[PDB]
């Protein structure tokens, strides 16, 4: 019953959060969460320049998550888990994640961590985060026509597509990307990414396909007969054969998952190397 | 390249006589000749109990049976097989069973005057169905005669000459008969229950088709093997037995009378045995379902991409093996890329399982607390997230008819208090 204090209250609470000790930081979390729900009115406050204020607040929140590694399991459940139930606020929140990842770069820690955070954000509204991450990817690819380049890796927007791929990879698991409505747009982008990019990025595309098929087999909205499900289950095994490793360009790799994920992604940024890249054949 | 002549030479060439195991078979009294029958054909008695599945060499038994039948198998002979208290322990393997059809010369099979089966049970009928192909020759066999009741075999066989196993005769089925007892199960069949002095025999009152011949199944359950005796209600009682999964339920007008006798028989056994308290120290996988679930959930939020997949597959097996009910769907797979931020998914599963699976609470929390100390600083926070929902389920256990389960929760509470003292930061 006091929304107007939200803006000034939250700004101070975040500033005091950093100075507090580990034990006192937990207290800040307990009473900070209720205020978060009041940003709905302020986020669209007649564009009175108060909207710019909330964006600053979100950037501050992102910085705390990056640093508070030990308290990561609780920040997602309380801050991001609850923050993901505000439909009107999802659009602005997602943009900040993309901008934050953009500044860091493709291999930066900042972009890697924001991908993890999006999993909690999409949990509240799968139907909206899934239908909003794909739409941006389709437009970045559609904007490469303005400045044609010999190859995608040499295009200016290459980093934007690469970072957006990591977000889709994380959202694929456990049917967090709505295949039942976005399947046509998933293959369209998979074809433009197969066997393109560094070995880390090439294994990512293979994992994405493996998870899209699994979601289909474990989807309740669709009612596939038992005959059809057998074909899908066989298809899942086929894509895991060494034959497809060469097709995707990940031959000589025992497991795609190991290459796709890196354990020390919070301490240090990714260090791409071995720029020598295999070729692709349109028959593949 | 095996035949009766070849097999005989190998055993004769082999020094089976001095192995000291062939002599033991004589002590075990397996397939021993006992007088004759009405027609005068020799009688043999094979005891299923005396034969272990693998503890003894299969060749030695065949030679012993062949050696005893060698002098007399030329003439017509009668063989009686004792299948009393038949169990999975005493059985013939698929490969081992086949040899009997070929090892013998073949003309002896025609000299099988008659076959008598006594105290048959359902397991044997179940075994026959699985091994029907091998036993197809015996399907609808005229030589197979089923002893529906003890009073019929004595007529067909020469009385005062039959030499059935002493242990079988010891029971004698000479105890109270609780006629008109109904075996409540997927199918209802009238069963006559006898509370024997040392065992309980359930004799079906409806004939059953075994190899195309009508017979009454007679399952026998030793009193010592009746670990649990629960009288749920006067309408029906529960009798759980070792490694039988769901217990056996029957309907009788006076269940307590049957249960009282079973308890009375069981209580006497406790005095007879020297030391019943020393036992257990062995856990079967079914016995500890909650313990496995804690390992899968604990490792699902790990930081190793190659360990999350292994935990997920283990979780998939657990639901199917134990028929766990979940909101979504799980499909076993290899090569799945599970993200590191596997936090919200784990918590949803625990809430659903906790909500509609209270009985796992006691075993779930006991394991979860023990793992809490071993877990890392970050992983300790995960243990908190999914542990809380189960705590609600203790409401029923606190007053569980003071069955000594109340003592368990007190240990759990003491464990929780210790965590608070040490986890100052949390």
């Amino acid at each position: 019953n006091e929304p107007h204090l939200t803006l000034e209250f939250l700004e101070e609470c975040i500033s005091g959060f950093s100075k507090s000790s580990i034990e006192l930081k937990h207290l800040c979390l307990e009473y900070m969460t209720p205020w978060l729900s009041n940003l709905v009115r302020f986020c669209k406050h007649n564009d009175d320049a108060k909207r710019q204020r909330v964006t600053a607040i979100l950037d501050k929140l992102i910085t705390m998550t990056i640093n508070e590694k030990q308290m990561y399991p609780s920040i997602q459940a309380k801050i991001w888990g609850s923050l993901g139930q505000i439909t009107d606020l999802l659009d602005v929140v997602l943009d900040s994640f993309i901008k934050t990842s953009a500044t860091g770069g493709l291999g930066s820690i900042k972009a890697e961590v924001m991908a993890d955070t999006a999993v909690a954000l999409a949990s509240g509204n799968v139907k909206l985060v899934s239908s909003k991450v794909i739409g941006r990817m389709c437009k970045i690819i559609d904007k490469t026509c303005l400045s044609p380049t010999p190859t995608l890796e040499q295009h200016l927007m290459w980093d934007d597509i690469a970072i957006l791929a990591r977000y889709m990879l994380m959202l694929s698991f456990n049917n967090s990307l709505d295949v039942a409505a976005h399947l046509p747009y998933l293959f369209h982008v998979v074809t433009f990414l197969v066997a393109t990019g560094p070995l880390s990025l090439r294994a990512s595309t293979h994992g994405l396909v493996i998870n899209i098929i699994h979601s289909l087999c474990t989807c309740s909205q669709l009612h596939f007969s038992e005959e059809t499900k057998q074909v899908l289950r066989l298809s899942l095994t086929e894509f895991s054969l060494p034959k497809f490793y060469l097709l995707f360009g990940i031959s000589k790799v025992k497991s795609a998952a190991v290459i796709a994920f890196r354990s020390s992604y919070r301490d240090r940024s990714f260090s791409p190397g071995s720029y020598e890249r295999e070729t692709f054949a349109l028959t593949s | 390249n095996l035949t009766s002549s070849k097999f005989e030479e190998f055993m004769t060439r082999h020094q089976v006589h001095e192995k000291e195991e062939f002599k033991a078979l004589k002590t075990l009294s397996i397939f021993y000749q006992a007088g004759t029958s009405k027609a005068g054909n020799p009688i043999f008695y094979y005891v299923a109990r005396r034969f272990k599945t693998g503890q003894i060499n299969g060749d030695l038994l065949i030679y012993h049976v062949l050696l005893t039948l060698k002098p007399y198998y030329a003439k017509p002979y009668e063989i009686v097989v004792d299948l009393t208290h038949t169990g999975p322990s005493n059985r013939f393997k698929t490969d081992f069973l086949s040899k009997w059809f070929v090892v013998f010369p073949g003309f002896a099979y025609d000299n099988v005057s008659a076959v008598y089966i006594y105290n048959c049970n359902s397991w044997v009928r179940e075994y026959t169905k699985y091994h029907e192909r091998l036993l197809t020759g015996l399907k609808g066999s005229k030589r197979l005669v089923f002893i529906d009741c003890p009073g019929k075999l004595a007529e067909h066989i020469e009385h005062e000459q039959q030499k059935l196993p002493a242990a079988t005769l010891a029971l004698e089925e000479d105890l109270k008969v609780f006629h008109n007892a109904l075996k409540l199960a997927h199918k209802d069949t009238k069963v006559s229950i006898k509370v024997g002095s040392t065992a309980v025999q359930v004799t079906s009152a409806e004939r059953t088709k075994v190899l195309g011949q009508s017979v009454f199944l007679n399952d026998i359950y030793y009193a010592s093997e009746i670990e649990e005796i629960c009288l749920v209600d006067e309408n029906q009682f529960t009798l759980t037995i070792a490694n039988q999964g769901t217990p056996l339920t029957f309907m009788h007008q006076e269940c307590e009378a049957i249960v009282q006798s079973i308890i009375h028989i069981r209580t006497r056994w406790e005095l007879s045995q020297p030391d019943s308290i020393p036992q257990h120290t062995k856990i079967r996988p079914k016995d500890v379902p909650g313990t496995l679930l804690n390992i899968a959930l604990l490792n699902l939020g790990s930081s190793d991409p190659s360990l999350r997949s292994a935990a997920y597959n283990l979780l998939c097996a657990l639901t199917c093996t134990f028929n766990l009910k979940i909101e979504g769907q799980l499909l076993e797979t290899s090569g799945l890329c599970i993200p590191a931020n596997n936090t919200l998914f784990i918590v949803s599963i625990s809430k659903t399982l906790a909500a509609n699976e209270p009985h796992l609470t006691l075993e779930f929390l006991e394991e979860c607390i023990s793992g809490f100390s071993k877990s890392s600083i970050e992983l300790k926070h995960l243990c908190l997230e999914y542990m809380t929902p189960w705590l609600s389920n203790l409401v029923r256990f606190c007053k569980h008819n003071d069955d000594a389960k109340r003592q368990r929760v007190t240990a759990i509470l003491d464990k929780l208090i210790t965590m608070t003292i040490n986890e100052k930061q949390m």
